[PDB]
This record gives C-alpha cells, structure tokens and sequence, in this order.
C-alpha cells in the first residue's frame, strides 16, 4: 500500500471526526474533571508544576487547539501504520 | 398494557403501563431503577431496528441466490472482489473499513448527542405516518413486536448455523422435507444426551 | 377416626379441620413432612398428579398385559414396548421427547400458575376466549369444567365418596408400579407372568425364594 | 498410605486431574486425546495461528523432555 | 480411553500387579501345612485378592500406566462413559447422610432451647427426644427446602451480635 | 329455541333464546362468559360456511371424476402441473402460497377489524334475501344447521379416509354394494377387536 495515502488518509479522518463529531462530547467529559476540583492549592515551585500555567488558546472557531491536534493526529498515525503493517503481512515468504 | 407474558401474574410496578410493548416481562427486575429503564427502552428499539434490517438482509441474499449471510464476507478472505446484486464493487476490505468507520461515527455520534431520542420524526418520517402523535401507539407497538421477533430470529440464524452449518433458507427446506427427522432435536449438538 | 395404625398418636397438623378435609386422611405422616400448612397444600397436589399419572400408566401396563396373555392383543412387555414402538415410528426418540416437553411443559405451566394464584388462568383475554373455562373449582387440584365432561362432580352427596375412591385407587396404583420395577429386576419376567408363577406354586415361588430380596437367607 | 502399608496399591483413591488435563488439551497437548481447540486440526483456533506461532508452540508443548506443560496425573 | 487411560481389564500392568500380590502370598504359604490355621488364613486372603481384581475389572474402571485404577470426577465425562459410580453417585450418597446428621442435630438444638435449662440438656442428652428426631431426619431434604422458602431457615441480621466496625 | 339436544333436560341459562341454532347444548359450559360466547358464536358460523364450501368441493371433484379431495394436492409433492376442470394452470406451489397468503390476509384482515360481524349483508347480499327482519330469523337457523351438518360431514371424510383410505363417493358406493360387509366395524380400525 502507498504509505502517503494511507497515513495521511487515516489522519485526516481522525482529525475530521475529532473536530466535527466528538469535539462537543470530549469537552463535556473534560468538565466532569472540574467537578472534583483542582489538584493543588499552593504557591511553591513543586505546587506550580501541577497547574495549567500555559493556556493553549486557538483561533479556531470550535477551539481545536494544538493539544487536540496532537491527540487526534496520533490516533490517525497509529491506525494508519496498523493498516499498512497488517497489509504488509500478505505475500510474505517464510514470515 | 399490551398483554400479559405470564397469564395470571401481576405486572411489575416499575414498568409504566403506557410503555409500548409492555407485557410485564421482567423476571430479573432489570428495569427497576428509572434511570436504567430509560436507557434500556432506547436500546431495545435500536437493537430491534438493526435486527429487522439484518434479518431482512440475511433472508434477501439467500432468496435471490447470492449465498447465505454467513458466506458473504468470504471474498475479502480468499481474494475475490465484492459483489452486490451481482454488480461488481470496486472496493477492498481495508477501504471498506474506512468508509464505514467514518460514516457510522458521524451518524452514531450525531444520534448520541441527542441524549436518548428514539422517535425523532421530522426528516426521519418524511411520509408523516407518526406526525399525528396520538395514533402512534399502535405503530410503536407494531415496531417493537416486529423488532423483538427479528431479534429472536437472528439469534436463530446464528445458533442454527453453528449447529448444522446451513443457511436459514436451506434449513427451512430441510425441516419441511422431514419435519420429525430434521430439527434441533436431531442436530447431535443442541441436546447432548439425545 | 380411621387411622393407618390404631392406638398411635395422629400428628397434630393432620387433625386440623383443613387437614381432615383432604381425601384419604388416615393420619399417616411419621416423618412430619406436612407440618407446615403451606407445604401440605403443595404435597397434596403432588399426590394427586402422582396418583392420576400412576393409574393411567398402570392401566397401560396391566390391561394390555392381560389381553396379550388372553390372545386378544400382541403387545410387548412394558419394559420392551419403548424399543419396539420406536422402530416402526415416524420420528426418533429424541424428536418425540422434545415435543413431549414443549406440550407437557406448556400445559404443566398453566397448572403451576393456578397453584400459586388459584383461579388466575381465567384472566380475561389471556386465552382465545377459552380462559373462562380454565378457572377451576373452589378445591385445588380438582379443575372440573372441560375436564369433567359427564358432570359427575356436580352431585354434592357423592362428592366426598368420589374423591376417596380416586386417592385409594391412586395410592394402590403407585405401589403397583413400584412392584413392576422391583419385580423386573428381581425375577426377570413380566408382571402377569409373575402372577401366573405365584398362583401355580405360591409356597415356593415368591420373594422369599427369588434369591435377591433376602441375600442373607 | 494405609493401602500401601497393607500391600494393596490398587485400593487407593487416585483421581485424574481431568480439568487440568483438559486445559492442556486446549493448548495443544495431544496425549490425553481430548482433541479440543489447539489439539484438533480442524478448529478455527488451530487454523488461524497455524502460520504465525503454532508450529513452534505445538512442537514444544508436545516435547515431553521439556518443562512446557508437563504431563500430570493423580 | 479417557485422558489416555485404558480399561483395567485390558491393561497389561494391571494383570501383572495381581500376579505379584498372589506370588507374595503363595511364598508365605509353602512354609506351613496343608490345612493348618495359618494356611487357611492365607488361602482366604488369596481368594479375596482374586475377587478384588475381578471386581475392579468388571466394574469397568480405568487404569493408568501405573496399572492402578483411576477415578473420573467430571459429571459430564462420568455420565457419558458410565463412570457415575466412582465419584458422581457417591457424591449424592454422602450429602444425604451429611445433611441427615446435621439436620437432626439442628432439630435437637432448637428443641431444647425452649426448655428451662438448655445447657443441662446438652451435656446430659435427652435420649427419648434424640431418637424421635433421629427417625424423622430421613426426610431432611424436603423439610430443609421448605424452611428455606418460608424464610425461617436464617436468623435476621438484627438479631445477631457483631463486633464494632 | 330451535329444540332440545337431550329431551328431558334443562336448557342452560346463559344461552339466549333468540340465538340461532340454540338447542341448549353446552355440557361443558364453554360459553358461560358473555365475552367467550360472542367469539364462539362468530366462529361457529365461520367454520360452518367454510365447511359447506369444503364439503361441496370435495364431492364435486369426485362426482365429476377428477379425483378425490385427498389426492388433489399430490401433484405439488410428486412433481407435475396443476389442473382445474382438466385445463392446465401455469402456477406452481410457490406461486400459489404467495398469492393465497396475500389474498386471504387482506380479506381476513378486513373482517378482523370489523369487530365480530357475522351477518354483514349489503355488498355480500346482492339478492337481498335477508333484508326483511322477520325472514332473516329463519334463514339464519337454516344456515347454521346446514353448516353444522357440513362440519360433521367433513369430519366424516377425514376419519373415513384414514380408516379405509378411499374417497367419500367411493366409500358410499362400497357401503351400498355390501351394507353388512363394508362399514366402520368392518374396516379393522374403528373397533379394536374382531
Ligand atoms: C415414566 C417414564 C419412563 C420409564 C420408567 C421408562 C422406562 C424404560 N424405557 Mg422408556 N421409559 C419412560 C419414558 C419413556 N420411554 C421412552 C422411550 C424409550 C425408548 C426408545 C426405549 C425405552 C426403554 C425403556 C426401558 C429400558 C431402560 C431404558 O431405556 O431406560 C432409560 C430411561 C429411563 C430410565 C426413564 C426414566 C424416567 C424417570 C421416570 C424420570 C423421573 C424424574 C422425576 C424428576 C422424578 C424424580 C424422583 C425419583 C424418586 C423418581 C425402561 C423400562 C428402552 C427399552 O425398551 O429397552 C428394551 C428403549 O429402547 N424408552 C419415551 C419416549 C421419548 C418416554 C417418554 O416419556
Ligand atoms: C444493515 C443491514 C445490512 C448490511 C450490513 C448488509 C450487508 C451486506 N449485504 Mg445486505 N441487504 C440488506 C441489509 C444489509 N446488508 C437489506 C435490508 C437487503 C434487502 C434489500 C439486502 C439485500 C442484499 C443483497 C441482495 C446483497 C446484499 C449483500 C450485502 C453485502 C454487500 C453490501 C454492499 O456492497 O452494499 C453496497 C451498498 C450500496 C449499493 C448502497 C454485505 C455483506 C450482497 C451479498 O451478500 O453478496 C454476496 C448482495 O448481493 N444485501
Ligand atoms: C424466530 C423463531 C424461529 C423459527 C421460526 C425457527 C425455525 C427453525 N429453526 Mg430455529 N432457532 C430459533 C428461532 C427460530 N427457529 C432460536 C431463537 C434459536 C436459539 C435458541 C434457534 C436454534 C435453532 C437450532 C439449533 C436449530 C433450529 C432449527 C430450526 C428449524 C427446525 C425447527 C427447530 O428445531 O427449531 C428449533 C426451535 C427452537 C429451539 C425454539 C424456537 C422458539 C421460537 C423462538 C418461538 C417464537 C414464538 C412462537 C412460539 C412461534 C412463532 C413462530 C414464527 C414463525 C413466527 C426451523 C427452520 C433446526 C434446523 O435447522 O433444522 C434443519 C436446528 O438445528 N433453530
Ligand atoms: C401414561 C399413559 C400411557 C403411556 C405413556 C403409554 C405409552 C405407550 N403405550 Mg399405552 N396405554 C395406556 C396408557 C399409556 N400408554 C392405557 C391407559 C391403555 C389402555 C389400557 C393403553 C393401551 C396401549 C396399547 C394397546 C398399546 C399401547 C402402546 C403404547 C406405546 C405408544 C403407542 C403410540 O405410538 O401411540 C401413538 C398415538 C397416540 C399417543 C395418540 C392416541 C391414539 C389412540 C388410538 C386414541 C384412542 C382414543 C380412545 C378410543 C378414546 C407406548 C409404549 C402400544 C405399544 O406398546 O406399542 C409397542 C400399544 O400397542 N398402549
Ligand atoms: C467444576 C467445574 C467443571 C469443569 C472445569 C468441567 C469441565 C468439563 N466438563 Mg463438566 N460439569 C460440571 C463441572 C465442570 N466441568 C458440572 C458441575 C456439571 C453438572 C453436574 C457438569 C456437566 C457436564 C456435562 C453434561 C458435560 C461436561 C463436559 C465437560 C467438558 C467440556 C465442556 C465443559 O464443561 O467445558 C468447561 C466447563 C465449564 C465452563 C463449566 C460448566 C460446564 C457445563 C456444566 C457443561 C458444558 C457441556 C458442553 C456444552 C458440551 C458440548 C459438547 C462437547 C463435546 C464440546 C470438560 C472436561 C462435557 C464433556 O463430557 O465433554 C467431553 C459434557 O458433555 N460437564
Ligand atoms: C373452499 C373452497 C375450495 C377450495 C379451497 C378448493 C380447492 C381446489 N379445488 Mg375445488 N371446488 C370447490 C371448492 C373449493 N375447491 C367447489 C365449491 C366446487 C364446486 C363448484 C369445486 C369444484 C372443483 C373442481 C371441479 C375441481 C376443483 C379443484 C380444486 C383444486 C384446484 C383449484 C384451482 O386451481 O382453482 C383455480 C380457479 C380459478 C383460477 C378460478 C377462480 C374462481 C372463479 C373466479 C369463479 C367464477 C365463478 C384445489 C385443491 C380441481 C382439482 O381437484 O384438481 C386436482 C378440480 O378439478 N374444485
Ligand atoms: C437476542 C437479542 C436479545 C435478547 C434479550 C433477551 C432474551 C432478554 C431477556 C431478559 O432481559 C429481559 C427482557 C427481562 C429480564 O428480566 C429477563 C431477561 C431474560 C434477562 C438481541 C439480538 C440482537 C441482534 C441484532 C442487533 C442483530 C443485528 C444484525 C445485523 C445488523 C446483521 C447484519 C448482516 O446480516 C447482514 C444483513 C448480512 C450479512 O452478510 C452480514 C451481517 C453483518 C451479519
Ligand atoms: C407416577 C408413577 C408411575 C408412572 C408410570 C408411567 C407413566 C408409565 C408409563 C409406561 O408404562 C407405560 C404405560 C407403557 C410402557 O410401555 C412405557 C412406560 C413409559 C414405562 C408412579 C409413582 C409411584 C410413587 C410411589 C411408589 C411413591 C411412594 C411414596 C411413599 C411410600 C411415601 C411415603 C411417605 O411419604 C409419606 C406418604 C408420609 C411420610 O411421613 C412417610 C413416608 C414413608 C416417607
Ligand atoms: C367437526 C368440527 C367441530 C366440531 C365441534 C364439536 C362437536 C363441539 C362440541 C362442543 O363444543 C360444543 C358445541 C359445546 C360444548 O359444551 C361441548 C363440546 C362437545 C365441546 C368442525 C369442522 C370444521 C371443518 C371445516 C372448517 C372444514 C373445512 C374444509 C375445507 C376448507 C376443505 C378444503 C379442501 O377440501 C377441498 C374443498 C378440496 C381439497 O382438494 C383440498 C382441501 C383444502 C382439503
Ligand atoms: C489550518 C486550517 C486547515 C488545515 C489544517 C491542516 C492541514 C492540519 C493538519 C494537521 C496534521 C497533518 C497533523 C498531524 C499530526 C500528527 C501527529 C500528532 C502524529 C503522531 C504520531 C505518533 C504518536 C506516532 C507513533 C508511532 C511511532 C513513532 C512508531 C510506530 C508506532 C506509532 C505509529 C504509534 C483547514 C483547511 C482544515 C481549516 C482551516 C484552517
Ligand atoms: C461491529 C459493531 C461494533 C460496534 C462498536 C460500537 C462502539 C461504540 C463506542 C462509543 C464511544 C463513546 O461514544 C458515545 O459516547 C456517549 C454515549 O456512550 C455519547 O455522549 C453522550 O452520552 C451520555 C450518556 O448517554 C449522554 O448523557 C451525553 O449527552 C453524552 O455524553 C457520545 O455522543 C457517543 O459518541
Ligand atoms: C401458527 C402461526 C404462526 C405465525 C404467526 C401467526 C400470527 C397470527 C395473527 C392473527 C391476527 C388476527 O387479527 C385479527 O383478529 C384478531 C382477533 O379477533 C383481532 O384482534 C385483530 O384486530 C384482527 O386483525
């Protein structure tokens, strides 16, 4: 199989559904983590290491920041290589 | 109440009377919690609707002479090409999974966010059969009764094939040939001691 | 007050007016299985079904057996008839039994629900208009209605007498079948053939000399 | 022990580990003759893995000189 | 046969085992007289040994490579191949007796709890009552089940003492 | 009341006097409940009408010499072509079942929703014999008595065929030839002995 089509194709699908299908659902479940509350309430260096010091703002209308791009892109790459690797096993000698 | 599954019994309290297809059948009291029953009510309709499509599809394939429901995906294994009504299809297995996963995710994800809708209507009822909303009681009862019947039938397809290995239409023909000598009591599988 | 053993103390639970309303009450309950009133109601039904089933079965072993000896019929021994019938049969015994369990299970299930809720099978609309005649009578285990075509249960004077005859012949029939089973293993012959042997020489052909029942002797 | 002391080794109670011997059959040990799953050459489980690891696995499990699923008895 | 076993009646090792035991007995026999007391006892032992090996073969047991009978415990395998008498049937034989003993003792213990001094009825047994309960225990499975369905088999959680938690 | 089935006996109270064909025959009290009686009153007429057509069809086939009622459908299993008055019919077993099922379902479905109408009239009474109320009373009695006779007659065909293995008209001729030699007692099945 052509890696460029399969890997890019799978990544596009996983980015497309993530942006257009599961974005609303994913955000709602992320607020279920708000009900419990913040991890720590302190002002020491080690307490600062547990806070969202940097907020990743995005200009995308739906709020599809880079962290979401990395998450959904990784699933597409993972699925893409699973498809390629399995299809490679066809026509393998002594393997 | 649509009837009584066990004549002379008392209907469970937690099963509301107007619920479509309510025969009072809940031996294990799985629907006792109102929140759980609400989910179960939706799942039964969705399971039944898929079963109705599946049983109709499984019978249709063999009636028209295109094989049985079990052999349909063998082309993707042996190396042949897909066919629909005898018309060759240009896709392969890995391609098919792509369209289905994306397509079904969009539809099911859109349904999921509706928060438990089971009778949408509107665009899903173009002819307006249930637009009345008052006479829909019978149609909802007819849908669930055919849905439950289809779910039982499909389990028969899977169970029968695992025992005899023949398609649903072929099995029916074999029963009619020798009703007393060809049935579940003659598999050699269903009843070990027969 | 007739009792199975004169001079013995009848169990208290069998002397209650409810218990004495049962046919064939001779105070026989040494193991105290009927002490609980709810249990006795269930065991009474078990006896009636065992009684009636045993009478039908024994009649099907005995009457064909005598007529076979008389030459009016040709029926194998009750312990062989199963094999003989299945040969010239339209179905194997696996299929025949499976149907038997569906039909018997369905009919038995309705009888079961009437023991739990007497008269509950007359639920309007439950059957195809036939539920009206499935309510039974005021006495559990005596359905009547379609099961009494000749209406012999409508005579109040003869009612207690009829029920006693049924239980007496039923208990006798139950023991008869236990004798058929024991006499097949003990003697290796048919029931009517065993009777013929005993009548020929009663004092030498009995269980005391069959070489099985009394191993010590 | 009493049976052995009295010289009657045939009177002792030896229970066959059928449940454990049945597991070994499922993994391909053909000694017990259960012909179950990997012990049967017609099962789907036997066929699917027949090109990846079963040829090596089945060869080792049926070698009685190694400790891979030793034969068990009473 | 089952699990690689073979019927003892067809087992070579099983047959050889019988000869070994009889040979041992015969060796001791030839140091006595024909009809002396020791000789008669030894001959009686040999008869029981021959009978035992015939009975086990006749019973259709399975012998291993050791040439000793092995028992089948799975109910499905036992009923499938007629080994129900090894473990399956004796299983329900023991439970009837075990329930008999336990049920009789429980009936007696309940009976004396109503007496003025239950403790003195336990060290000093009320034999007339015990014999009465001993015979009525033959129907324990029927009585035991009916107690379970009527809900009088178990005590209430609120009437049982428990430690702090 | 039409009459009395058992002279010297009392009539059941639950059976109305004006109900056509009322002979006070209900030994088992199956119609004691009014709801049950209403359904059975319709079913008796429906059974009677079907039996009357069935008996007439069974006699017509054998009188005209085209066979007997029993062996008419053998061509399907044996393998052949259908016939009606001797003229070939192109349909086959599969085609007949499909059309019969659809037609009967539609016609019987319409009657089912009526609610239990036994004497519709109008479209079903083109000649208007039963238009007059007074005249209809006696015609209903005539219909049921002929219908009850037809129901018994058809039971005679089936029972007699099982014993003798012959058609109704063939049996009637046989009885006339040797009345004392050919009858139910002499067929070797009806009476256990002899
Ligand atoms: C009352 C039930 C009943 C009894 C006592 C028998 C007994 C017998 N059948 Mg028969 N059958 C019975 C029902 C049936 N049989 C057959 C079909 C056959 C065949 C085809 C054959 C026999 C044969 C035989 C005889 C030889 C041994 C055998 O095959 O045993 C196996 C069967 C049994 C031992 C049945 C035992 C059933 C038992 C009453 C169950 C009770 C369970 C309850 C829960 C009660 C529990 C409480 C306890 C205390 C009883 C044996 C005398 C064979 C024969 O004639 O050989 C010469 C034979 O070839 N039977 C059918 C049709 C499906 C039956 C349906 O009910
Ligand atoms: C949700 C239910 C469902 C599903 C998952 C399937 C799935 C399948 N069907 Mg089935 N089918 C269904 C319902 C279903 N069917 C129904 C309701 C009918 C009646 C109209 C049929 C009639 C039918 C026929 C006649 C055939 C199939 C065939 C197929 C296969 C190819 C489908 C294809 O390429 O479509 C392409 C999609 C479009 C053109 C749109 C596939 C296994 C084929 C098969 O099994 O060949 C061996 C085939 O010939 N189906
Ligand atoms: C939807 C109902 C249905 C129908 C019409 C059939 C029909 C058939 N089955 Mg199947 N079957 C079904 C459900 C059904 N099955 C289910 C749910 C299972 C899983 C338990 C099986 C498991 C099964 C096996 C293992 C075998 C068959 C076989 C057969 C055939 C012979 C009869 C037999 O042994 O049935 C077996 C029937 C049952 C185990 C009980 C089914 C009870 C149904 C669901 C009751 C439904 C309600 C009502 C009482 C009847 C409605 C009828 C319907 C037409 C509307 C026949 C074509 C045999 C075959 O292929 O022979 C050649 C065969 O080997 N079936
Ligand atoms: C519990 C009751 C019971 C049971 C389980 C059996 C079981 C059996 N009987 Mg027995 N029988 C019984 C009661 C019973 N019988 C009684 C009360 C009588 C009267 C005394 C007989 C008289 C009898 C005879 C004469 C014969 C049997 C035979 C048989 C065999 C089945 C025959 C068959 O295929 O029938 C299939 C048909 C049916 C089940 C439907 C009923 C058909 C009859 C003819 C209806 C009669 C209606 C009546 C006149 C009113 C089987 C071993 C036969 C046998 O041993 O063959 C080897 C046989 O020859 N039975
Ligand atoms: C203690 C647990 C235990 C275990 C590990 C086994 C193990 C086994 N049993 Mg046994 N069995 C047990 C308890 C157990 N049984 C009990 C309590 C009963 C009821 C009294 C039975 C009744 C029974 C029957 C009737 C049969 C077996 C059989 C078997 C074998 C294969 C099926 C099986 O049970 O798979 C693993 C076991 C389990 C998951 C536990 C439940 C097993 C159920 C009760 C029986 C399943 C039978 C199966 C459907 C038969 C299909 C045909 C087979 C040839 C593949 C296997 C050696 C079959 C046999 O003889 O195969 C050669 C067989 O026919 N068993
Ligand atoms: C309940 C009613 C009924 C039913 C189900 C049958 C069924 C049958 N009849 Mg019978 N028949 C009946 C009543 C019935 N008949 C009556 C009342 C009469 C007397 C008029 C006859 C006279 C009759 C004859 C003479 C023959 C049959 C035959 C047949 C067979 C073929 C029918 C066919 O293909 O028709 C096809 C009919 C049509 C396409 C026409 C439909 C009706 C038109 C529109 C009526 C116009 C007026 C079939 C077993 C035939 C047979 O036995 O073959 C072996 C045959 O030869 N029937
Ligand atoms: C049996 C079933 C569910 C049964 C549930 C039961 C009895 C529950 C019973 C109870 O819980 C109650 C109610 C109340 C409790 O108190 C008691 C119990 C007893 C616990 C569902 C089946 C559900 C079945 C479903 C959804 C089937 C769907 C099938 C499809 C889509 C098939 C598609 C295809 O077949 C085609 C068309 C062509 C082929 O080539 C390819 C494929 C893909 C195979
Ligand atoms: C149902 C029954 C028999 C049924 C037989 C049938 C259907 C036979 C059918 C067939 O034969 C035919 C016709 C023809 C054959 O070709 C085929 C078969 C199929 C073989 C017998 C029950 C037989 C039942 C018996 C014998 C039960 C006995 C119970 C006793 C004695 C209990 C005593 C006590 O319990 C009390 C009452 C009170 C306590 O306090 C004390 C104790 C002592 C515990
Ligand atoms: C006997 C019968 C019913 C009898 C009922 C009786 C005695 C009931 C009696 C009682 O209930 C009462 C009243 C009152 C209760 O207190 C007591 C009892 C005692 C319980 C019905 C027959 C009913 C008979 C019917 C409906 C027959 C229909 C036949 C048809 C359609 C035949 C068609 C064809 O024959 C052709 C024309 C040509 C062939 O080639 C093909 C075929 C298909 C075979
Ligand atoms: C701007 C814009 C746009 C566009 C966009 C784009 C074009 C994007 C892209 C994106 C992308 C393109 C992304 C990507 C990502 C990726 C990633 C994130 C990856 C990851 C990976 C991984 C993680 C891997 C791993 C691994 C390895 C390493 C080895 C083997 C195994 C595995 C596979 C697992 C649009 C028009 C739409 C809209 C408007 C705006
Ligand atoms: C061969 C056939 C295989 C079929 C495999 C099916 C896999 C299903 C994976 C589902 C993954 C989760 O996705 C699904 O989560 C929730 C339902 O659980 C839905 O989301 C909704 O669910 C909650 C619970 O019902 C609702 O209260 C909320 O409105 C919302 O959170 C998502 O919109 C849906 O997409
Ligand atoms: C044995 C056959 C198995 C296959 C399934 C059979 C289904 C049978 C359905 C019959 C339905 C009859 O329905 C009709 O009469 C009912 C009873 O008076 C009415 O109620 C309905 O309104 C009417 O439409």
């Amino acid at each position: 199989l052509d890696p460029q089509i399969v890997i890019s194709g799978s990544t596009a699908a996983f980015l497309a559904i993530g942006r257009f299908v599961f974005l609303g659902y994913q955000r709602r479940e992320a607020n279920f983590d708000s009900t419990v509350g913040p991890k720590t309430t302190g002002a020491t260096y080690f307490d600062d290491l547990q806070k969202n010091s940097t907020i990743f703002a995005t200009n995308d209308p739906a709020g599809f920041n880079i962290i979401d791009v990395a998450g959904w892109g990784a699933l597409g790459h993972a699925v893409g290589f699973a498809v390629l690797a399995i299809n490679s096993l066809q026509g393998a000698n002594l393997s | 109440k649509a009837g009584n599954w066990l004549p002379g019994s008392d209907a469970p309290a937690w099963l509301p009377d107007d619920l479509p297809g309510n025969y009072g059948f809940d031996p294990l009291s799985l629907g006792k919690e109102p929140a759980s029953l609400k989910r179960f009510t939706e799942s039964e309709v969705i399971h039944g609707r898929w079963a109705m499509l599946g049983v109709a599809g499984s019978l249709a394939v063999e009636l028209l002479g295109y094989g049985n429901w079990y052999d349909a995906p063998l082309w993707a294994v042996n190396g042949g090409k897909a066919t629909w009504f005898g018309i060759e299809v240009p896709f392969d297995l890995n391609a098919l999974l792509a369209f289905e996963f994306v397509a079904m995710a969009a539809a099911e994800g859109q349904r999921g966010d509706a928060g438990g809708v089971v009778y949408p209507g509107g665009a899903f009822d173009p002819l307006g059969f249930a637009k009345d909303s008052s006479k829909s009681g019978e149609l909802k009862l007819k849908e669930i009764k055919n849905g439950r019947l289809a779910m039982v039938a499909f389990l028969g397809f899977v169970a029968q094939h695992a025992a005899t290995g023949k398609g649903p239409i072929a099995a029916l023909g074999e029963h009619l040939a020798n009703p007393w000598g060809a049935n579940f009591a003659t598999n050699g599988i269903s009843v070990p001691f027969f | 007050r007739q009792s199975w053993l004169p001079g013995s103390q009848i169990p208290a639970h069998l002397d209650t007016p409810a218990a004495q309303a049962l046919a064939g009450n001779f105070g026989f309950d040494p193991l105290g299985l009927g002490k609980d009133p709810v249990a006795l109601r269930w065991y009474q039904q078990a006896e009636l079904i065992h009684c009636r089933t045993a009478m039908a079965g024994v009649a099907g072993i005995l009457i064909p057996g005598l007529l076979t000896k008389a030459g009016a019929l040709n029926v194998p021994e009750w312990y062989d008839a199963g094999k003989v019938a299945i040969e010239n049969s339209f179905a194997p015994w696996g299929s025949l039994l499976a149907v038997q369990l569906f039909l018997c299970g369905f009919v038995e299930a309705k009888r079961w629900q009437d023991i739990r809720k007497p008269g509950s099978q007359g639920e309007p609309g439950s059957f195809l208009g036939f539920e009206a005649s499935l309510k039974g009578t005021s006495e559990l285990g005596y359905p009547g209605g379609p099961f009494d075509p000749l209406g012999l249960s409508k005579e109040a004077d003869k009612w207690a007498d009829w029920k006693l005859k049924e239980v007496k012949n039923g208990r006798l029939a139950m023991l008869a079948f236990l004798g058929f089973v024991a006499q097949k293993y003990a003697t290796g012959a048919g029931p009517v053939d065993n009777l013929a042997a005993h009548l020929k020489d009663p004092w030498h052909v009995n269980y005391a000399t069959n070489g099985v029942s009394l191993p010590f002797l | 022990d009493v049976m052995q002391a009295f010289g009657t080794p045939e009177k002792q109670i030896l229970i066959e580990p059928v449940f454990a011997q049945w597991i070994q059959a499922a993994h391909g040990k053909a000694l017990y003759g259960f012909d179950f799953l990997l012990s049967s050459k017609t099962s789907a489980a036997f066929a699917n893995g027949q090109s990846l690891w079963l040829p090596g696995w089945l060869d080792a499990i049926n070698n009685n000189q190694n400790s891979l699923f030793l034969t068990i008895g009473p | 046969d089952i699990a690689g076993l073979t019927p003892c009646s067809e087992s070579k090792a099983y047959a050889k085992l019988e000869k070994k035991e009889l040979k041992t007995l015969e060796k001791r026999l030839k140091q006595y007289e024909a009809d002396s007391a020791p000789a008669v006892a030894l001959k009686a032992t040999m008869e029981r040994t021959k009978a035992r090996f015939a009975n086990y073969a006749k019973a259709g047991l399975l012998c291993g490579n050791d040439g000793l009978p092995h028992l089948i415990a799975d109910p499905g395998l036992a009923l499938k191949y007629g080994h129900a008498g090894e473990v399956f049937i004796p299983t329900f034989g023991f439970l009837y007796v075990a329930g008999y003993i336990g049920y009789v003792g429980r009936q007696y213990l309940i009976a004396v709890k109503g007496e003025a001094k239950p403790t003195d009825k336990e060290i000093i047994i009320d034999v007339p009552l015990a014999t009465k309960l001993a015979w009525q225990g033959a129907g324990w499975p029927l009585a035991a089940v009916q107690e379970l369905q009527r809900g009088t088999l178990l005590e209430k959680e609120e009437n049982i003492t428990v430690s702090p938690r």
